[PDB]
RNA sequence: CUUUAAAUCCUUUAACGAGGAUCCAUUGGAGGGCAAGUCUGGUGCCAGCAGCCGCGGUAAUUCCAGCUCCAAUAGCGUAUAUUAAAGUUGCUGCAGUUAAAAAGCUCGUAGUUGGAUCUUGGGAGCGGCCG
């Protein structure tokens, strides 16, 4: 008789086959292009796409003028806009299954502050998340694994604690500015 | 070095005469020159290597050992092809399987599930091919979903087109001859399949032979 | 099926069930003699002492000795041939000491060309056999 | 196929045979696309046109293929109803 | 500083805290399945490896060591109970001439299954026969 949580589960999944040519050479090229670090993560990705997929499919299966069909359809659909992977020019329920593994990993975070321009390189990008110097609507985000929303795109800027955003200098700059001082005084 | 024909067939499709292919499929009509395909398939058109096999006779002195090199083709959209030789060494068996590979092609269909949006991505029916002991099913499959094979159906699926697609398999799968020709002759038959689709009762265009005789009776005799 | 009726599940019912007890895995599975038979008694691991040291010879194709431990066990008490695996050990396991023993990978069957031993060692005087081969960890004597 | 758009996705209609309805396939060698001549109307001579029929390998591979042209003939009216 | 019954944990924040970042990432493998050396040395049916086939008899692409390599990565390997793969327990969905499999044959009570046939058609209208 206790209070606790004991909820969990498993977000990634392992192909059936673990020993052949194709498909790893195309997830180390996503890894290789997108600047990820392991297989888990295309893993967790592929899974929420499938689970994407199988709750699509469950509700085509059903006929047409249902109304716990529409509310779901419609509620999946502008998660799927706010997210930003599909457009709201083509809003339909059988556009779910038309996509890709490489739009979900388009909306990651690390991509994002690559391709804005504040991030020289991909492998500089992620560092520069883990690094605690970007902020968002000014709250400091440490995990390169952030879908971000549509809306929440213009208010990405280094934090104001940030010596390249003004403010302190750092450290290693001010232990070379101690011993200059200390050498010429 | 430059092609001479054999047939009338390869004059037609020499002189810039026939449109394409699709009408020698209308016809019913056989190819027999494997250079015809290289003439109107282009760099599509790619290759790969199946299973190389060795089989072997008992005499006297030794066992005389052949090689038997099965070789698969066909264009990313559309065609496909299966060839099967056997000759003394491995480089004319190859060479003879990819001739053999181009001289047998059969044209698939592709089709659609349940709902109808866009281009095609699917077998349009439950098709099936036999032989030997073995039961290739194509189940038709929702999009994006890929191909659920063993991996040499999931070769000939993805050189045929077809991005989406369900099997089901029976017997003797360990023998990739008779698997490989069970999942051709289940492609091969897309299109031997009665559909409301194609309830229009079409006219009989005229032969390419009925209008181009006027040129053949001349040409060679 | 045979029996395609509408009414009928008795039938059906007795005969699937039958043929079911008529195979081999199931009947192993689910039957006293089977668990009563393996010397483990439904445990994956057991511990025992050495008592003497008997090596075996190989089969037919290939052409060795394979050196082996006979262990008693304690929760049970029977004479079991497990097999010392790796290269080089036997001369780490002496007469008298603590053994884990445990199957060697076919579910109680004799394995390769070892004649009827199917147990092997993993574990001798509560420490690793894979320390002792590799050099990290020292026996304690 | 139709679609959506009114773009038929067709890449070649197959033919269909005259006798059994069915669909004579592209590797089906056993099938003849005949043409039957017709008399000009006057006195016995030839127009031009033509009246062509299609027949596929299993009606030919039983042999039923002679008493398929005369139903088509007599349905085209190329043989009299007295026969 | 904060937290809390008072603490520890977390967040915040002064002073410290890196260059061969020694502030050192392991675990099982490299004949086929099964991704990955005909590289170099040693014993050369002994030692052993090997879930299966097999590899060792004096140029071992399978043993024991070095280098290189590949698979996942704070994780990885082995044993046992179980599930999918098993359309090898088959209701969807097995087989019974010769590979495992039709009682020597007939009757017969329980059990299962069981031939046809009993009510049609129209009207006013929504409109240029039918939803």
């Amino acid at each position: 008789p206790v209070a606790r949580s004991w909820v969990c589960r498993k977000t990634y999944v392992t192909p059936r086959r673990p020993f052949e040519k194709s498909r790893l050479d195309q997830e180390l090229k996503l890894i290789g292009e997108y600047g990820l670090r392991n297989k888990r993560e295309v893993w967790r990705v592929k899974f929420t796409l499938a689970k994407i997929r199988k709750a699509a499919r469950e509700l085509l299966t059903l006929d047409e003028k249902d109304p716990r069909r529409l509310f779901e359809g419609n509620a999946l659909l502008r998660r799927l806009v706010r997210i930003g992977v599909l457009d709201e020019g083509k809003m339909k329920l059988d556009y779910i299954l038309g996509l890709k593994i490489e739009d979900f990993l388009e909306r990651r975070l690390q991509t994002q502050v690559f391709k804005l321009g504040l991030a020289k390189s991909i492998h500089h990008a992620r560092v520069l998340i883990r690094q605690r110097h970007i902020r968002v609507r000014k709250q400091v985000v440490n995990i390169p694994s952030f879908i971000v929303r549509l809306d929440s795109q213009k208010h990405i800027d280094f934090s104001l604690r940030s010596p390249y955003g003004g403010g302190r200098p750092g450290r290693v700059k001010r232990k070379n500015a101690k011993k200059g001082q200390g050498g010429a005084g | 070095k430059e092609w001479l024909p054999v047939t009338k067939l390869g004059r037609l499709v020499k002189d810039m005469k026939i449109k394409s292919l699709e009408e020698i499929y209308l016809f019913s009509l056989p190819i027999k020159e494997s250079e015809i395909i290289d003439f109107f398939l282009g760099a599509s058109l790619k290759d790969e290597v199946l299973k190389i096999m060795p089989v072997q006779k008992q005499t006297r002195a030794g066992q005389r050992t052949r090689f038997k090199a099965f070789v698969a083709i066909g264009d990313y959209n559309g065609h496909v092809g299966l060839g099967v030789k056997c000759s003394k060494e491995v480089a004319t068996a190859i060479r003879g399987a990819i001739i053999l590979a181009k001289l047998s092609i059969v044209p698939v269909r592709r089709g659609y599930w349940g709902n109808k949006i866009g281009k095609p991505h699917t077998v349009p029916c439950k098709v099936t091919g036999r032989c030997g002991s073995v039961l290739v099913r194509l189940i038709p499959a929702p999009r994006g979903t890929g191909i659920v094979s063993a991996p040499v159906p999931k070769k000939l699926l993805m050189m045929a087109g077809i991005d989406d697609c369900y099997t089901s398999a029976r017997g003797c799968t360990a023998t990739l001859g008779n698997f490989a020709k069970a999942t051709f002759d289940a492609i091969s038959k897309t299109y031997s399949y009665l559909t409301p689709d194609l309830w229009k009762e079409t006219v009989f265009t005229k032969s390419p032979y009925q209008e181009f005789t006027d040129h053949l009776v001349k040409t060679h005799t | 099926g045979k029996c395609r009726g509408l009414r009928t599940a008795r039938k059906l019912r007795s005969h699937r069930r039958d043929q079911k007890w008529h195979d081999k895995q199931y009947k192993k599975a689910h039957l006293g003699t089977a668990l009563k038979a393996n010397p483990f008694g439904g445990a994956s691991h057991a511990k025992g002492i050495v008592l003497e040291k008997v090596g075996v010879e190989a089969k037919q194709p290939n052409s060795a000795i394979r050196k082996c431990v006979r262990v008693q066990l304690i929760k049970n008490g029977k004479k079991i041939t497990a097999f010392v695996p790796n290269d080089g050990c036997l001369n780490f396991i002496e007469e008298n000491d603590e053994v884990l023993v445990a199957g060697f990978g076919r579910k109680g069957h004799a394995v390769g060309d070892i004649p009827g031993v199917r147990f092997k060692v993993v574990k001798v005087a509560n420490v690793s056999l894979l320390a002792l081969y590799k050099g990290k960890k020292e026996r304690p004597r | 196929m139709q679609n959506d758009a009114g773009e038929f996705v067709d890449l070649y209609v197959p033919r269909k045979c005259s006798a059994s309805n069915r669909i004579i396939g592209a590797k089906d060698h056993a099938s003849i696309q005949m043409n039957v001549a017709e008399v000009d109307k006057v006195t016995g001579r030839f127009n031009g046109q033509f009246k062509t029929y299609a027949i596929c390998g299993a009606i030919r591979r039983m042999g039923e293929s002679d008493d398929s042209i005369l139903r088509l003939a007599k349905a085209d009216g190329i043989v009299s109803k007295n026969f």
